[PDB]
RNA sequence: CGAAGGUGUGCUGUGAGGCAUGCUGGAGGUAUCAGAAGUGCGAAUGCUGACAUAAGUAACGAUAAAGCGGGUGAAAAGCCCGCUCGCCGGAAGACCAAGGGUUCCUGUCCAACGUUAAUCGGGGCAGGGUGAGUCGACCCCUAAGGCGAGGCCGAAAGGCGU
RNA sequence: AGGACCGAACCGACUAAUGUUGAAAAAUUAGCGGAUGACUUGUGGCUGGGGGUGAAAGGCCAAUCAAACCGGGAGAUAGCU
RNA sequence: CCCGGCGAGGGGAGUGAAAAAGAACCUGAAACCGUGUACGUACAAGCAGUGGGAGCACGCUUAGGCGUGUGACUGCGUACC
RNA sequence: GGUUAAGCGACUAAGCGUACACGGUGGAUGCCCUGGCAGUCAGAGGCGAUGAAGGACGUGCUAAUCUGCGAUAAGCGUCGG
C-alpha cells in the first residue's frame, strides 16, 4: 500500500505508460514548450532531465543510448549540440512548471513545463 | 432601484447550480464576480453570465453607483423537463428526467 | 345531467387542510395523511377534555398538601378537618389561597387542627 | 436492498447540509499587473513573478 | 362602480354548511319554491397526467492507447492539419446480393439528439449529385409450386384438375 | 473407399467464470464435439389449429403452445376476492 | 437600445384597457421545488398529536394581563381501509 | 474597586421544523364552441362496362400539406341568379 514506493500508474499499464512517456519526451525536447497534467509533467521530469544529463556527455555509445530512448534519430541529433552546451554548467533543474490552471473538457489540472533559458 | 435579470429553460440541474447560487449570496459584486469566474463547474459560468447581464442591465437602464452596487437576492427555480426514454436491459424502458432551471439574480445599490 | 365534482371536493380538501394547518410535513400537506391526523386530533382533544380536570386536581391537591405540610399537617387530616368544620370550600381555591395567601391559609389550618379535636 | 418508507425532504436537506461547496477568498494579486489569479498559477496572459512565463 | 372561479380573514349553526369581506381574476351568476340525477371518494396490486424517493448514487455500453504543435472557433482531451505510439490486416480492408430509402457531397447553425465538451456528425435548413445495345433489371423458356376456360365433385361458399 | 482420424471456415452448445434493473427478453471469455456427409447454407414454394410438423421433448408453429394469434358471441360465468 | 456567442435568454422603450395578456400567451389550485421574515432546535429517544404551558416577535389597546406566529418542559396517547 | 473559589447562564444554527409573504414546474377549477350524442318533420333510399366505391401520381408565380381537378389537370363552354 505505497511504502516508500514511487512511479505513478495514470491510468495506464507499463507499455502504454512507457509509450506516451516517451511521445512526451520527444515533444517537449523538440518544441521546449509543452502543457499538459500537472502528474504527467512531473513524471516527465524524471525522464528528460535523466536525458539531458546523459546527453550532456557526447560519444558514439552516449548517443546510441540516447538513441535507444525517443527512438528518433532527429531528437537525438539537436541533443548533444544545442541543449549541451546549454546545460552543460547546470547541475539539475533544467526544467521547470508553471501551473495555468484547469481545463473546459474534463476540469483537469494544465500547467506548462519548459526549459530553463529556451534560448528565447 | 432594484433590477432584476434572470436566465429561463437553462440545460441545467436546479440543485447543480443552487450549489454555486449560495456561494455569491449577500457577497460584494466585486468579489462575486472573481468567484464565479474562478469556480470550476458550467453552473458557475452560466450564474456568471447571468450576473454579467445584470450588471449591464445596472448601468445601461440605471444611473450609476457601480461599485457599491450588491446582489441582493438570488434563487434558481426548477423548469420545465424533457421527457426521454433510456433502453435498458430485458427489453425494459426507463422515463430519464432532463431538468432545466429559471436562474434569476437580483441586484440593487441598497 | 352530468356533475362536476372539482369544487366540493375542493371545497373539502381546503377545510380539511385548515383543521389540519401545521403539524408536521406531509401531516400539513397531504390530505391522505392530514384526514388521519385530524381524526387522531379530535379524539385526542375529546379525551384531554376530561383529562384536564383531573390533571388540574392532581395540581391542586399537590399543592395543598404542601401547604399542609408546611404548617405540619398531612393532606388527609387536613381534609377531615375542614369536612368537620362544615367547610365545603373546593379545592382549586384553597390552591389559590394557598398559593397566594400565606395567612389565610394558616387560618384554614388552625381551625381544620380545632376541628379535628 | 430497497427503500421501505419514503424519506422527507427533512431528510434530504438534512443529507446535504455537507454538500455546501467551498469559496476562495483570497486568491493572488500581481505585483506587475495587478490582476486576480490562482496561487502558485499564471494569470490570463500567463504573467507569474512579475516576470512574462508564456510569451503569447 | 366588477360575474363565475381561485386564494386569506371574520361571523354563524348539534352538522353536512351558510354569510360578509381583503387580493387576484375579467364575464356571467342566480333568491324562495317544486322536479330529474352521470349528485358527494381514501383505499378496489383502480385508470389518465404531473411531481417526490433512492441521489446527484450507480452508470456513461469489450483493458486495441493516446500524446504534442499550429489553425477555425467565445469556449478544443473529442473538429482540421503535420509528427509520433498502438490495433485489424482469410479483417476491424475492398466490391456486391437481400434489405435500408438520400443516411452521399457542398455551404450554413447548435433549437432537440449523440449516454460528456462541441465549432463535429449518419442532427436541422438550402443546393447539388445517380448518364447503359454490351452491367443488372426487362424480355424467351422452364423446375418446385401457384392460377386455371371447358370438365368432375361438393348445401352455398368452394375443392381438384386439362 | 470409408456414414475413417487430427485439425481451419461453418454448424451446435458439454464444462467453468462474468452477467442476472447486463453489452444481450440466454450473451461473452477460456476450454469442447462434428467438421465429405444421417452435413451445412442462400433463394422460392408447400404442409394452418383438435390442425400442421415432429431421428419423439406431448418439443415448435413469428421473444407464447397439454391446443397460436386477431375479431365476434361477451358486460360468457364466478356460492370467490 | 443594451447585455449576451452576429446564439438562446433577459432588461429597457413602445403598441396594447391590461404584456401580474409576449406567442410555452384566458382564468392558474394542489402534490413538488426555493428565497426572506418571526420562533424553536446541537444531552435528547418512539403514530410526532392533544391539555397545560414559561418564553420569544408583531399588531392591539392608548394601559386592563387581547389576538396572531413558534413552542423549553410536562401528564396521556402503539395510523387509516 | 481588585484577586481567588462556588453556583446560575442566554446570546452560535453547518442544517432542519412551523406560520406568513413572494416565485418556478405543474394545468385542475370557472367561461366558450364552425365538435359530438339522441330524436322530430321531408327527401333519398343506391352507384357502376357510356368503366363504381376506393387509392397512386400529377395540376398554382410553389418548397410541403389539406381541398378541388385531371395533360383542357385550385380547371373549360353554354344558359340563369
Ligand atoms: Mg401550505
Amino acid at each position: 500500500m505505497r511504502h516508500r514506493k514511487s512511479g505513478r500508474q495514470l491510468n495506464r499499464n507499463s507499455s502504454h505508460r512507457q509509450a506516451m512517456f516517451r511521445n512526451m519526451a520527444g515533444s517537449l525536447v523538440r518544441h521546449e514548450i509543452i502543457k499538459t497534467t500537472l502528474p504527467k509533467a512531473k513524471e516527465l521530469r524524471r525522464v528528460v532531465e535523466p536525458l539531458i544529463t546523459l546527453a550532456k556527455t557526447d560519444s558514439v555509445a552516449n548517443r546510441r543510448l540516447a538513441f535507444a530512448r525517443t527512438r528518433d534519430n532527429e531528437i537525438v541529433a539537436k541533443l548533444f549540440n544545442e541543449l549541451g552546451p546549454r546545460f552543460a554548467s547546470r547541475a539539475g533543474g533544467y526544467t521547470r512548471i508553471l501551473k495555468c490552471g484547469f481545463r473546459a473538457g474534463d476540469n483537469a489540472p494544465m500547467a506548462y513545463i519548459e526549459l530553463v533559458d529556451r534560448s528565447e | 432601484m432594484e433590477t432584476i435579470a434572470k436566465h429561463r429553460h437553462a440545460r441545467s440541474s436546479a440543485q447543480k447550480v443552487r450549489l454555486v447560487a449560495d456561494l455569491i449570496r449577500g457577497k460584494k459584486v466585486s468579489q462575486a464576480l472573481d468567484i464565479l469566474t474562478y469556480t470550476n463547474k458550467k453552473a458557475a459560468v452560466l450564474v456568471k453570465k447571468v450576473l454579467e447581464s445584470a450588471i449591464a442591465n445596472a448601468e445601461h437602464n440605471d444611473g450609476a453607483d457601480i461599485d457599491d452596487l450588491k446582489v441582493t437576492k438570488i434563487f434558481v427555480d426548477e423548469g420545465p423537463s424533457m421527457k426521454r426514454i433510456m433502453p435498458r436491459a430485458k427489453g425494459r424502458a426507463d422515463r430519464i428526467l432532463k431538468r432545466t432551471s429559471h436562474i434569476t439574480v437580483v441586484v440593487s445599490d441598497r | 345531467a352530468r356533475v362536476k365534482r372539482g369544487v366540493i371536493a375542493r371545497a373539502r380538501h381546503k377545510k380539511i387542510l385548515k383543521q389540519a394547518k401545521g403539524y408536521y410535513g406531509a401531516r400539513s400537506r397531504v390530505y391522505r395523511v392530514a384526514f388521519q391526523a385530524v381524526i387522531k386530533a379530535g379524539q385526542y382533544a375529546y379525551r384531554d377534555r376530561r383529562q384536564r380536570k383531573r390533571q388540574f386536581r392532581q395540581l391542586w391537591i399537590a399543592r395543598i398538601n404542601a401547604a399542609a405540610r408546611q404548617n405540619g399537617i398531612s393532606y388527609s387530616k387536613f381534609i377531615n378537618g375542614l369536612k368537620k368544620a362544615s367547610v365545603e370550600i373546593d379545592r382549586k381555591i384553597l390552591a389559590d389561597i394557598a398559593v397566594f395567601d400565606k395567612v389565610a391559609f394558616t387560618a384554614l389550618v388552625e381551625k381544620a387542627k380545632a376541628a379535628l379535636a | 436492498a430497497v427503500q421501505q418508507n419514503k424519506p422527507t425532504r427533512s431528510k434530504r436537506g438534512m443529507r446535504r447540509s455537507h454538500d455546501a461547496l467551498t469559496a476562495v477568498t483570497s486568491l493572488s494579486v500581481d505585483k506587475t499587473s495587478g490582476e486576480k489569479h490562482l496561487r502558485h498559477h499564471i494569470t490570463a496572459d500567463g504573467y507569474y513573478r512579475g516576470r512574462k512565463v508564456i510569451a503569447k
